[PDB]
RNA sequence: CCGAACCGACUAAUGUUGAAAAAUUAGCGGAUGACUUGUGGCUGGGGGUGAAAGGCCAAUCAAACCGGGAGAUAGCUGGUUCUCCCCGAAAGCUAUUUAGGUAGCGCCUCGUGAAUUCAUCUCCGGGGGUAGAGCACUGUUUCGGCAAGGGGGUCAUCCCGACUUACCAACCCGAUGCAAACUGCGAAUACCGGAGAAUGUUAUCACGGGAGACACACGGCGGGUGCUAACGUCCGUCGUGAAGAGGGAAACAACCCAGACCGCCAGCUAAGGUCCCAAAGUCAUGGUUAAGUGGGAAACGAUGUGGGAAGGCCCAGACAGCGUCGAGUCGGCCUGCGCGGAAGAUGUAACG
RNA sequence: CGGGUAAGUUCCGACCUGCACGAAUGGCGUAAUGAUGGCCAGGCUGUCUCCACCCGAGACUCAGUGAAAUUGAACUCGCUGU
RNA sequence: UAACGGAGGAGCACGAAGGUUGGCUAAUCCUGGUCGGACAUCAGGAGGUUAGUGCAAUGGCAUAAGCCAGCUUGACUGCGAG
RNA sequence: AGGUACUCCGGGGAUAACAGGCUGAUACCGCCCAAGAGUUCAUAUCGACGGCGGUGUUUGGCACCUCGAUGUCGGCUCAUCACAUCCUGGGGCUGAAGUAGGUCCCAAGGGUAUGGCUGUUCGCCAUUUAAAGUGGUACGCGAGCUGGGUUUAGAACGUCGUGAGACAGUUCGGUCCCUAUCUGCCGUGGGCGCUGGAGAACUGAGGGGGGCUGCUCCUAGUACGAGAGGACCGGAGUGGACGC
């Protein structure tokens, strides 16, 4: 479960999630999962889609994760009324725009990339296509 | 019978079929294949 | 539970009084500041607390001088 | 001690605009005693009396009743009576033993006075650090390279050290992201100032008479908070309601169109509409859908069906079927409309 | 834990881990007494299984007398929605 | 420009830590050097403010507002266009 | 500086407790992916790490309705609807030999315990049953009954407090009103209509009621099975509960 070891602040405004993303090349690897739609992912499910990519090509070749849950989430507990100030931070997410590349994978083919990367999609609340690097 | 959302071939003697607007799954060899949509 | 905030200080009205062409009198103020972010040129004062101020009557003019780059405040005798 | 009179009042039913403002009926306790009863007397209101329940003191008791101070006070609730004409708010800021009160200011009205005073647009002069972007800085982040060093080991071991890494690797170099409290960049708008025309019943400013108001609501946009929950909550800004009728959205303050001086059995339009209820096209031309989709919903599933650009294989005989057979075949991509996913309580009931 | 019951959050007897008993704002016992609180049994039964019939007083009809609370105005239906 | 929104501070200090004149320039690291070590003082180099600011944070600061020294009391009184 | 449950007045649905509403975090119920478990085998049956919905049933959030009053928990009486089905009916798959099960689909016609304890709802226990369903209806139902519990005034214990007093701690005691105008519903008449009047018998648009099930026997100790055991389909009898 990635999250940053320090941070300059504890908790962080909602914000919003407007925009195209940056980073949408295959720049590590050959083959890539990219986000199609937009929305948060938590650290759970990076590692979820993590696990389920490393178990399919029987942990060969190389792996990059694109992204990283850098933003507090915070919640307020069961039974307790609105104000008295900001809840708790609960875990940790990253926020999305259409055109992220999430995951790269290089050294395997790339019919067992597309195979890896449809059981990850599968765990990402999020919408993905497969891409491929291009020469420029 | 197997009812579910998502309904798959699981086996090359599989066979996808829509009867009266019901997306199914017949097979030959195996009757544990046997799906509807739904 | 309670908070631990809940501070704040009352805001100090800073900024620019008086921009670029505006024709002021002997005295006005022209930007408050904390620091010089802007400096004083011809016919301008800084003051104790970094307020320039005009020293002669005449129109406002800003202007990025010398070699640092710096923004300069004058104002020009009409 | 048992039990009538007599004195009580434990249980139940009735009664509850009663026969009764505490009873009736059937049962119940005491019944020679700290008993019960007649007549008369005494104690007086912060006072009496009390085998003590704040009980009782004339159907009244945590301070009786009557009269007076007296029209106590009531920042609270209610109510406030004839007509027409003109204008027309606010639900904010600051302070408050203040928060549903009040005061000054803002906003309304009436009057007087004074400047091309004010607004819109065009042009000119300005500051900016938001949106976006970026990663030198502050932090955070991944991969590779280099590697001080560190650690784990093989010897050596007095001091040395010699090697080696499951190794960890800072620094620096290259590549990838992230930031309300990062900035070597940086808009649109908004705002301040100057100039010019046209338009506007001076629309601006000052002073003076009179206020009301200081519970706001929803909708759009930019946000904090909350669960990018709430017809939630707290700001900024615009609109409407409030204080605004008419037409539309079945019905529907706050949405869409639009601002009702009065009369008309005239005409043109807006939003929204034109098969019948119900005013107006069963209009014209070309397509799509077969689900009553239209007229409720997701991940995801599928030879539904329309369109488009490529590709593989194929009369040197493909694809399917069983060497035969003789004309197409296969599966990706993008895209339009549809299908499943889809269970709720009085009655169809998710086109009025 | 034991007892009682086919079955017992109550009851009785114990144990002591007394949240938070305790010695005249008394401790522990106690025959008798109590319209006092809890529990068990015999008798008894319309309390109940499960109600039936009957006797009276109302209710109902006729004659006489004759109230009440309440009440913006009513030509005062269901459903689903708003 | 609000919230029981997110984060930190003050209720002083200083007759010099004030005035002025003259002068000066940081952190960190590397190399060599008695005791001396990761880190003392010395020398050179790299570096270029990554330091400093009586105390939070922000905006500033090299002409320094940062560091050192001499002389000093302008930490003056009355006023004040704007 | 405190207490008031001995209490009192003026106000507020500007503001809480009940029920409604909005919401759906939580809850409950579906689904998607498939790590694995299952000798082998992901998908008979379970389904980790994660993903997407539905309901409005839980715990909550909000404070929109009611403070010139919308009576509470439980029981009793009487119900009515939904279906996410407890029984009975129909079916697919099974790691379904049979008997008996597991899981999913269809299905709301009818049916769906009595007792001990406790105020209980619940729960545990005893003994039944084909089964002892899950929810909505102001957590259905007090102008229908109860009043054991909660929640006035009395009293006591533990505890807190110097004290008055206090405690979703405990303990004993403690007033439940209404003659029905309207809607609704159960019954029962009067009026007029239906085209001359009258006495009868009808047709049947439409509406309502009813719809549960056990056990034994035969088929047959047959099919099935190594045995143990033991059917479908079909037929006969006799009961429980309910109704006339
Ligand atoms: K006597
Ligand atoms: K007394
Ligand atoms: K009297
Ligand atoms: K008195
Ligand atoms: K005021
Ligand atoms: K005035
Ligand atoms: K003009
Ligand atoms: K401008
Ligand atoms: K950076
Ligand atoms: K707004
Ligand atoms: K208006
Ligand atoms: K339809
Ligand atoms: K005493
Ligand atoms: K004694
Ligand atoms: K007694
Ligand atoms: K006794
Ligand atoms: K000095
Ligand atoms: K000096
Ligand atoms: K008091
Ligand atoms: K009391
Ligand atoms: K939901
Ligand atoms: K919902
Ligand atoms: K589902
Ligand atoms: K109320
Ligand atoms: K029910
Ligand atoms: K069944
Ligand atoms: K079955
Ligand atoms: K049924
Ligand atoms: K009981
Ligand atoms: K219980
Ligand atoms: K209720
Ligand atoms: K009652
Ligand atoms: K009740
Ligand atoms: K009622
Ligand atoms: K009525
Ligand atoms: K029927
Ligand atoms: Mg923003
Ligand atoms: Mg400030
Ligand atoms: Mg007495
Ligand atoms: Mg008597
Ligand atoms: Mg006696
Ligand atoms: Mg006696
Ligand atoms: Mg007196
Ligand atoms: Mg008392
Ligand atoms: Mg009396
Ligand atoms: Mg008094
Ligand atoms: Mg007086
Ligand atoms: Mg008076
Ligand atoms: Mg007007
Ligand atoms: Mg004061
Ligand atoms: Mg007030
Ligand atoms: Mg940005
Ligand atoms: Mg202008
Ligand atoms: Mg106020
Ligand atoms: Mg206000
Ligand atoms: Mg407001
Ligand atoms: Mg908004
Ligand atoms: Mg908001
Ligand atoms: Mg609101
Ligand atoms: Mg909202
Ligand atoms: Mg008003
Ligand atoms: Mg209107
Ligand atoms: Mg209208
Ligand atoms: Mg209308
Ligand atoms: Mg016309
Ligand atoms: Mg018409
Ligand atoms: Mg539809
Ligand atoms: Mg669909
Ligand atoms: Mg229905
Ligand atoms: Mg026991
Ligand atoms: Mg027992
Ligand atoms: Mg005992
Ligand atoms: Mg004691
Ligand atoms: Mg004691
Ligand atoms: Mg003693
Ligand atoms: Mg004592
Ligand atoms: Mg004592
Ligand atoms: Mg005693
Ligand atoms: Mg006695
Ligand atoms: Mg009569
Ligand atoms: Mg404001
Ligand atoms: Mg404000
Ligand atoms: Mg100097
Ligand atoms: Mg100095
Ligand atoms: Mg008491
Ligand atoms: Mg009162
Ligand atoms: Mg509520
Ligand atoms: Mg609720
Ligand atoms: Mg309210
Ligand atoms: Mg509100
Ligand atoms: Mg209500
Ligand atoms: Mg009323
Ligand atoms: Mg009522
Ligand atoms: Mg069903
Ligand atoms: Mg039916
Ligand atoms: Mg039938
Ligand atoms: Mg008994
Ligand atoms: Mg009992
Ligand atoms: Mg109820
Ligand atoms: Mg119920
Ligand atoms: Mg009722
Ligand atoms: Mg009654
Ligand atoms: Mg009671
Ligand atoms: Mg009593
Ligand atoms: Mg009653
Ligand atoms: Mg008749
Ligand atoms: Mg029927
Ligand atoms: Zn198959």
């Amino acid at each position: 479960m990635l999250q940053p070891k320090r941070t300059k602040f504890r908790k962080m405004h909602k914000g919003r999630n407007r925009g195209l993303a940056q980073g949408t090349d295959v720049s590590f690897g050959s083959f890539g999962l990219k986000a199609v739609g937009r929305g948060r992912l938590t650290a759970r499910q990076i590692e979820a889609a993590r696990r389920a990519m490393t178990r399919a090509v029987k942990r060969q070749g190389k792996i990059w994760i694109r992204v990283f849950p850098d933003k507090p989430i915070t919640e307020k507990p069961l039974a307790v009324r609105m104000g008295k100030g900001k809840g708790n931070v609960e875990y940790w997410v990253a926020l999305i725009q259409p055109g992220k590349v999430l995951y790269e994978m290089d050294g395997v083919p790339e019919e067992l990339a597309r195979e890896a990367f449809k059981l990850a999609a599968a765990k990402l609340p999020i919408k993905t296509t497969f891409v491929t690097k291009t020469v420029m | 019978m197997k009812v579910r959302a998502s309904v798959k071939k699981l086996c090359r003697n599989c066979k996808i079929v829509k009867r009266d607007g019901v997306i199914r799954v017949i097979c030959s060899a195996e009757p544990k294949h046997k799906q509807r949509q739904g | 539970g309670s908070t631990r905030n809940g501070r704040d200080s009352e805001a100090k009205r800073l900024g620019v009084k008086r921009f670029g062409g505006e024709s002021v009198l002997a005295g006005s103020i022209i930007v408050r500041q904390r620091g010089t972010k802007f400096h004083a040129g011809a016919n301008v004062g800084c003051g104790r607390d970094h307020t320039l101020f005009a020293k002669a009557d005449g129109k406002v003019k800003f202007e990025v001088k010398g070699p640092k780059n710096r923004k300069f405040i004058s104002i020009e005798a009409e």
